[PDB]
């Protein structure tokens, strides 16, 4: 269900490898998610500490991982956002046009965060932004 | 749109990590 999607000792290695007094923080729950390939949000995190709080057993890290999964995740439901700036409908946005939207709303990445981003997508000004989202969601 | 973004930056926190 969860291991359909990630690596079953990998989970148990990364709790180890952050777990303190048997518990796991939120954050370091949503680090390993990362590593383990899950794709965590603010709701995700916010979720799991109205259940529990902020340091989770083991049985809970699990529970959140699951909560991690998204198997509804897609193209069409990631491009949402920049087919909105995408006024003309061509399929692409410039850089900068892709890196004011990331860093101005939603769980905003910091500057440098996108920059990153979309330059370890492309080299071009010009993203194709559905390619690009193909790509994150690797 | 917005819940979309959350999804765009959680798979990009992804690949940073």
């Amino acid at each position: 269900q969860l291991e359909e999607k990630v690596d079953e000792s990998d989970v148990r290695i990364y709790f180890n490898e952050k777990s303190s007094g048997g518990k796991i923080s939120i954050d370091n729950a949503s680090y390993n998610a990362r590593k383990l390939g899950l794709a965590p949000s603010s709701i995700d995190e916010k979720k799991i500490k109205e259940l529990y709080g902020d340091n989770l057993t083991y049985e809970q890290y699990l529970e959140y991982l699951s909560i991690c999964v998204h198997d509804k995740d897609n193209v069409e439901e990631l491009i949402k956002m920049f087919a909105h700036f995408d006024n003309n409908c061509t399929g692409y946005l410039t850089k900068s046009q892709m890196k004011n939207i990331l860093t101005t709303w939603g769980d905003a990445l910091t500057d440098q965060e996108a920059i990153d981003a979309l330059n370890a997508f492309s080299s071009e000004d010009n993203i194709d932004y559905k390619l690009f989202c193909e790509d994150i969601l690797q | 749109n917005i819940x979309s973004l959350l999804r765009v930056q959680a798979h990009i926190r992804k690949k940073m990590v």
